[PDB]
């Protein structure tokens, strides 16, 4: 704060510190699903590491 | 009158359910075709050789 100099009056404004903040938050899933029958992992898939994993 | 106790015993001595002999799987052609995946529809073609005539 700014006061004249040799003012008449001698009160001063104190000044206030606050501390702000802000959350983080861990709020999704993210993933990846697949359905395999038993006919379809059995006679459909052939490498399931080029072909299901990677993918 | 003398009383002693004994162990139900229970016996397998090879006395089975009666139920039928099996023959046909012996009898018929069986899995002369073995890679059905990788093929369409399940469905793997038979290729019967030509005939020629003189």
């Amino acid at each position: 704060n700014r006061r004249d100099l040799r003012d008449p009056d001698r009160t001063v404004i104190a000044s206030e510190l606050v501390e702000h903040s802000f959350g983080v938050t861990l709020d999704k899933h993210v993933y990846a699903a697949l359905k395999f029958t038993d006919e379809q992992r059995t006679l459909d898939i052939r490498d399931y590491t080029k072909q299901v994993l990677m993918p | 009158a003398h009383i002693f106790v004994k162990p139900e015993l229970v016996a397998e001595i090879g006395v089975k359910q009666l139920q039928r002999e099996i023959v046909l799987p012996g009898l018929v052609w069986t899995n002369p075709l073995t890679d059905f995946g990788g093929s369409k529809n399940d469905t793997i073609t038979v290729r019967v050789p030509a005939i020629t005539t003189a």
